[PDB]
This record gives C-alpha cells, structure tokens and sequence, in this order.
RNA sequence: CGAAGGUGUGCUGUGAGGCAUGCUGGAGGUAUCAGAAGUGCGAAUGCUGACAUAAGUAACGAUAAAGCGGGUGAAAAGCCCGCUCGCCGGAAGACCAAGGGUUCCUGUCCAACGUUAAUCGGGGCAGGGUGAGUCGACCCCUAAGGCGAGGCCGAAAGGCG
RNA sequence: CCCGGCGAGGGGAGUGAAAAAGAACCUGAAACCGUGUACGUACAAGCAGUGGGAGCACGCUGGCGUGUGACUGCGUACC
RNA sequence: UCUGUUUACCAGGUCAGGUCCGGAAGGAAGCAGCCAAGGCAGA
C-alpha cells in the first residue's frame, strides 16, 4: 500500500536536492532517517521532514507499520522559479532565477 | 517556568472560585468590543478541563510539547471525550503559556498596557 | 560622481509648476494636451 | 492582589474572546 | 572565452557523475545511552565511549 | 411586478428538489430565492469564539433561481403562472389556468 | 449513448492530406456544392512570452577582527545580555539647512525583500509619536530678476516697458 | 483528524456529477527537467543517418508485429 | 532473592478525577497516582 508526501515550492534547486534524495532511494526508512540526519546539507533537512511526514501518513491514515516500510519512489521536480534582478557593472542588469523544487516521497510496506 | 501542573493548580484553584457573571462584569473594556454573552459555561469547561488535565501522566503534564496524536487519542480515551476538546485545551494552555511568558519577560504594567482588542475593519464585528 | 539631477523643490515648481504653466500660451496648450490625454497629474504639485 | 488579578482576569477573559 | 556550441544533456550528465554524495555508512551505537552517532563524535546527550563527559 | 413574492407557497420546477413544495423565506436581487426545506447544502464552519458558534457541518438553505420555481395553486393542486390585473385601483396577481386572484 | 481541442494507434491517397478508433476532454461541431479571405512559417543580428546552455562554475560590495560564556528559540558565526579584543575620533562622533516622507518608538510576524542563516531589520501587519507670544516659515523691506494698468511696438500669437 | 515551527507544504475526512475543478483553480500542447521498465554502450574515431544485419526483450498464433541495434556498405547540416 | 531507582497509549490489579447506561438502585470502559511487572544498578 502506497503513502505519499509532497513538499511543494521548497527553496532549493531541483539539482541540489536530488544529490541528497538519491542516498536514500530504496532504503528501509529507519536507516534513511539516519543517513539524512548525519548528512550535511540544507536539502538534507527538507527531504527528511518530508520523509518523517510520509511515515506519519502511513501510520495514522493507513495503519501501516513503520518498521516494514521502504522508500519505493522518491523524486524531485522543478517548481515555479521566481525571477529577480541583480544589477551589474556598467548598468547592465541581470535577471536571476530563484528556483523552487517539488519533493515527492512515496513509501510503501511492500 | 510554566507547566500543565502549574495549569493544573491554576485550574483546580479557578474551578473553585469562578463564575461567568462575576468574570464578564469585572471588565466593561472587552464587554463593549466582544458580545457580553461569549464568556462560557464555567462548571462544564473547568470540569472537562480538570478531567483532561488529570488524565495526563506526570511527564506529559510537566512537559506539554511531548503530547502528540497517540497521546491525544489516549487523553480522549481516559477522560471519555473528544480528541478535538483535548486539542483546543492544549491550544488554550498554549496561549496562556504564551501570556505568562509575556508577563514574565515584560513587566506586569507593560504586558497589561500593550494588550490589544482588534476589528479586521473599524465597522462593528466586520 | 556628481550626477545630473540635484533636487530643489523651489526650482522644481517655478520651472514646471502649475502657475508657471499658466504663464504662457504654450503652457496652457501643454495643459490642454495633458487633460485630453487624461493624465493623472498635470504638473508637479506636492 | 496584582499578579492574582492580572492572572485571573486575562485568564478567564482571554480564554473567552479568541 | 565561451562555448561555441551548446553542450548536450548527455555531456552535462557525464560531468555530474562524480558529484554524487557518499552516504555515511557507520553508525556507532554507544554502550551506555544506546544512542547512534558518528564515530569519535559525542552523542546528542554528551555521551562518549561510556561516559557522560558533558552535562549538556 | 415581482411574480414570486415573500411568503408564497411555491413548487420547485427543476433540479434535485424538483416536485417539492415549500414556503419562500426571502428573495435576493439576483432573481434568486430561498425556499424552506428546499435545496439544503451542508456547510462546514470554522468555529467563531467571538460569535459563540461552534464549527461543524451545518445544513443551510442555498439560493435557487426563480425561473426554477412556480407559484403553487393549491386549488388545481399544480404549478401555475402569474399575471397581473387591475382590480379596484390596485394591481394584483392572479393564476393563468383558472384565472382567479392570489 | 460524449462536440471542439489534446494525445496514441490503425487503415488509405502520387502529394498537400483523409478516414476510423483507445485514452483525455466536458459543449459544441458540421456534410454537399457554392462564396470571400488578416488562408498555410524555420530562418528576416524578426516581435512577445516560456525554458535551456555555460554551472551548481564566477561572485556574495573595501584586508577595521574577532573570541567566549548566558538568553530566547523549530533551529544561533550574525539577534539580545555579559566579559574580553579590534577600528574611527577635524569622524566612521554631535547638531542643522537641502532633499526624502513615517524610515521614528512599541508589540507582533518570517512567505517575499536582506547577495547566506535570521528568533533580527530602514522588510510585513497593528498600534503609538511631532504641543511654541520669544526656534523657523508666515508676515514688514528691498537685490539680481520676473510679471506688468495705461503706453510704445508688432502679418496673428506676441515684443519691450 | 495526522506530520510540521500555534508555519509553509502536505496526507486523510467531507462538500460536489467531477477536487488529475482547491482559489498558484476550464481545456493543459512544445521546448525543458525528472522517476520507473526494455535493449544498447567502457580497444573506440567524424552532419549520428540510411542500406544490410546478428543477438536480446516484449506482443501474438513453429510464423508475424513492436522496442532495441553489436557489426558492416554508402554518407562533409539547412538557408 | 532484599534495597536503590526507572517504563505515556497500545503486558496486569486498584483504578481518584472525569465520562457512558439508568428516573433511582447501582453497574461500566478506563486515563492518572500506587503496587506488581519489565530496563539498569547497591549486595
Ligand atoms: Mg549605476
Ligand atoms: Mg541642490
Ligand atoms: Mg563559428
Ligand atoms: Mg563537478
Ligand atoms: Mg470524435
Ligand atoms: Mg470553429
Ligand atoms: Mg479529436
Ligand atoms: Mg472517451
Ligand atoms: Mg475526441
Ligand atoms: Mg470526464
Ligand atoms: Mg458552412
Ligand atoms: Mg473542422
Ligand atoms: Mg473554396
Ligand atoms: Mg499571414
Ligand atoms: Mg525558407
Ligand atoms: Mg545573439
Ligand atoms: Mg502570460
Ligand atoms: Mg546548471
Ligand atoms: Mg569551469
Ligand atoms: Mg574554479
Ligand atoms: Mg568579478
Ligand atoms: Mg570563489
Ligand atoms: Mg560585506
Ligand atoms: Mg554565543
Ligand atoms: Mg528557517
Ligand atoms: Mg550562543
Ligand atoms: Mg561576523
Ligand atoms: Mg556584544
Ligand atoms: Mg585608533
Ligand atoms: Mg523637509
Ligand atoms: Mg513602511
Ligand atoms: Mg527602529
Ligand atoms: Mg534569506
Ligand atoms: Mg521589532
Ligand atoms: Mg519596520
Ligand atoms: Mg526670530
Ligand atoms: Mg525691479
Ligand atoms: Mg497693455
Ligand atoms: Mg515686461
Ligand atoms: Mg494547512
Ligand atoms: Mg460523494
Ligand atoms: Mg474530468
Ligand atoms: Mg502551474
Ligand atoms: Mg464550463
Ligand atoms: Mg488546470
Ligand atoms: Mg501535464
Ligand atoms: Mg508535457
Ligand atoms: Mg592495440
Ligand atoms: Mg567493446
Ligand atoms: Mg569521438
Ligand atoms: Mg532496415
Ligand atoms: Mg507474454
Ligand atoms: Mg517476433
Ligand atoms: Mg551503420
Ligand atoms: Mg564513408
């Protein structure tokens, strides 16, 4: 049985978060929680919160046991990017992308 | 600091002395902004309050932030009540903890002077 | 360094201010063009 | 007294309007 | 000095092969508090190799 | 010149509540009416401690189009149609089938 | 009893194409023969929008400089409090005019703004704050100069006084 | 109702014909960026395709479709 | 096996408070506190 959690519009590039989210693909969610804990990243924190969250979902909504869970699907999409402007030398202005990202974690017992 | 054991004491001291017609009349400053009838039924709310506080173990009472979904299930089950009442009670303890921290940091006259009643626009109740 | 615009209200007003436009024929024509183009503010006043 | 009335008032009262 | 032709997604993937993180494999479980922690680093509770060396 | 007016008994012509009968509580300027027992919606409310309302799912009556209701003639036992005539000096309402005054 | 469109697949024409149907979609389409075109796009250092690339690279705005204990707090290199340390000191201090217009003070908040984090802010929301016979403006007076009753001057507007 | 910071964001419940209608809201194309599955690829030289063509995977009823394409003939974009 | 102390709900008993059924008589599920009991120790 599948149980999902999504963090949407997180400030981070998709590309920076993937780096982290790949360490935990497939693991037993305990072990995952740990890897994330001692990983030094900002994306570390984001992803972890989403993960714990998904586990709460599984247990309260679906009554699934936490010890049986694996991380079956995890992926990161590219959210809406807010434009900005950084002013440069000689008066040429340079548009900035502050990227967001969509962190989706999907856990299941089986 | 301030605990749900200190709130236990505040509550079994306040359910002794308290009434809603002796409490809505000692102020005509928020009986003009809020409806004079919105006080409560004091006996029921403080008997539910003392029920819900008594149902707690001493480590959940002395440290109120370790109470989570399973603990609120069990506080609802031991006092024979709703997880939603337990919810809004942990929420009123949250606000009065907030307010006794704001009486602790700022003096009693600066946290009694800067206290605000509000309207989303100046028209009555709207 | 020392850029072009050095603000002074008095100068601002005696130059492009309303009455200074009510001075001359061409002032009054500018004001006409402005009302006809439905400008928010005609002159600089306050 | 002072902290007894400032406790009790804001307690029963701000229990009410919120 | 700037690129003459657009580097393809294939290229861009290749370059990033190496930028993969390395998971932290070893979680040391202390004797006393039974906490996991990095080796040679003190626990969350200030436990080290059997002792509470920090009350903190 | 309002064909349906306050307090009339109407029957619903159309929608889930079709065939039903009831008494008109009030009209809105949109050509909409609010009928009793008719078109009941379940509405969620977030509890207001200022208004002493609890929250919850509470059933309330929704606005329904006035093209969708007919004045009910209890005489013929059917839906009817209004017309206006001049009786005395007063404009009044009457039914189109049996031609008598409301 | 599922239109237009969207998206697969199948069949068919010498081509531009056509026909049928799976899913999506949720109210419009249109044979036939005519008629009229803002009638067909890959280029124009074409225009607007969207998203790539270089690249998770260069950079984070003076080389005056920090360190530690305690506080709050989801989280503290940056906030607050304490002890040190270091810099300016004819300024990097204090008081005005010019210009700005609420940036002032207090609660409160952390999405965006701050080249990082933020419990902090000149950021957000709410409240509060500007007290004059003698300070300044207003007013009394003229400079340069402006405007100018009449007046002179000028196709007209206007020019000079 | 549940995680979270009395957040953002989510997952349930409920409304509704529909919530892949949730206010970042009809339809939701392409570039672009990912996750899964099949085959291919670490002794190999070039407008990357085309002619041939093994092997493998998958559909069918020992033969045919689809995906892939080791190896080899030819082959220097458009305007 | 005595004593020191630890373990929220989801091993047991007492079960205050409070809550369900009843007009009333009374029962009831059971949260906390306590004792078993399970962690870890002085012997
Ligand atoms: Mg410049
Ligand atoms: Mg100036
Ligand atoms: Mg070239
Ligand atoms: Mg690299
Ligand atoms: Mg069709
Ligand atoms: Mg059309
Ligand atoms: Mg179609
Ligand atoms: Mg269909
Ligand atoms: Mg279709
Ligand atoms: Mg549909
Ligand atoms: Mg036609
Ligand atoms: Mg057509
Ligand atoms: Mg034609
Ligand atoms: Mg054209
Ligand atoms: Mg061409
Ligand atoms: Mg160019
Ligand atoms: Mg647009
Ligand atoms: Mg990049
Ligand atoms: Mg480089
Ligand atoms: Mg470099
Ligand atoms: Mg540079
Ligand atoms: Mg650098
Ligand atoms: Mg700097
Ligand atoms: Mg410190
Ligand atoms: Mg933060
Ligand atoms: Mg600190
Ligand atoms: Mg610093
Ligand atoms: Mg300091
Ligand atoms: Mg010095
Ligand atoms: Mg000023
Ligand atoms: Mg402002
Ligand atoms: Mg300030
Ligand atoms: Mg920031
Ligand atoms: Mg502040
Ligand atoms: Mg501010
Ligand atoms: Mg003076
Ligand atoms: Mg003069
Ligand atoms: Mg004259
Ligand atoms: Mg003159
Ligand atoms: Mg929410
Ligand atoms: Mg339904
Ligand atoms: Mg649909
Ligand atoms: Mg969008
Ligand atoms: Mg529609
Ligand atoms: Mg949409
Ligand atoms: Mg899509
Ligand atoms: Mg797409
Ligand atoms: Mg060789
Ligand atoms: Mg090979
Ligand atoms: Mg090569
Ligand atoms: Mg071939
Ligand atoms: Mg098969
Ligand atoms: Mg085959
Ligand atoms: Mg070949
Ligand atoms: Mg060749």
């Amino acid at each position: 049985m599948e149980t999902i959690a999504k963090h949407r519009h997180a400030r981070s590039s998709a590309q920076k978060v993937r780096l982290v989210a790949d360490l935990i693909r497939g693991k037993k969610v305990s072990q995952a929680l740990d890897i994330l804990t001692y990983t030094n990243k900002k994306a570390a924190v984001l992803v972890k919160k989403v993960l714990e969250s998904a586990i709460a979902n599984a247990e309260h909504n679906d009554g699934a046991d936490i010890d049986d869970l694996k991380v079956t699907k995890i992926f990161v999409d590219e959210g809406p990017s807010m434009k900005r402007i950084m002013p440069r030398a000689k008066g040429r202005a340079d548009r900035i992308l502050k990227r967001t990202s969509h962190i989706t974690v999907v856990v299941s017992d089986r | 600091g301030f605990d749900l054991n200190d709130f236990l004491e505040q509550l079994r001291q306040m359910k002794n002395m308290g009434g809603x017609x002796x409490x809505x009349x000692x102020x005509x400053x928020x009986x003009x902004x809020x409806x004079x009838x919105x006080x409560x039924x004091d006996d029921k709310v403080l008997v539910r309050m003392e029920a819900i506080i008594n149902s707690m173990t001493m480590k959940e009472r002395a440290k109120p932030e370790i109470i989570k979904g399973s603990r609120k299930r069990r506080i609802a089950a031991g006092c024979g009540m709703q997880v939603q009442d337990v919810n809004r009670l942990l929420k009123q303890f949250d606000d009065m903890q907030r307010m006794m921290k704001k009486m602790k940091k700022g003096g009693x006259x600066x946290x009694x002077x800067x206290x605000x009643x509000x309207x989303x626009x100046x028209x009555x109740x709207x | 360094m020392k850029r072009t615009f050095q603000p002074s209200v008095l100068k601002r007003n005696r130059s492009h201010g309303f009455r200074a436009r009510m001075a001359t024929k061409n002032g009054r024509q500018v004001l006409a063009r402005r009302r006809a183009k439905g400008r928010a503010r005609l002159t600089v006043s306050k | 007294m002072k902290q007894s009335t400032l406790a009790l008032l804001l307690l029963l009262l701000l229990l009410t309007p919120v | 000095a700037v690129q003459q032709n657009k580097p393809t997604r294939s290229k861009r993937g290749m370059r990033r092969s190496h930028d993969a993180l390395t998971a932290v494999t070893s979680l040391s479980v202390d004797k006393t508090s039974g906490e996991k922690h990095l080796r040679h680093h003190i626990t969350a509770d200030g436990y080290y190799r059997g002792r509470k060396v920090i009350a903190k | 010149a309002a064909k349906i007016r306050r307090d009339d008994e109407v029957i619903v012509l159309t929608g889930k509540d079709k065939g039903k009968r009831g008494k008109v509580k009030n009209v809105l300027s949109s050509g909409k009416v609010i009928v009793e027992g008719i078109n009941l919606v379940k509405k969620h409310q977030k509890p207001v401690p200022a208004l002493n309302q609890p929250g919850g799912i509470v059933e309330k009556e929704a606005a329904i189009q006035v093209s969708n209701v007919a004045i009910f003639n209890a005489a013929t036992g059917k839906a009817d149609r209004v017309g206006f005539r001049f009786e005395d000096g007063k404009k009044v309402r009457f039914f189109k089938s049996n031609s008598e005054t409301i």
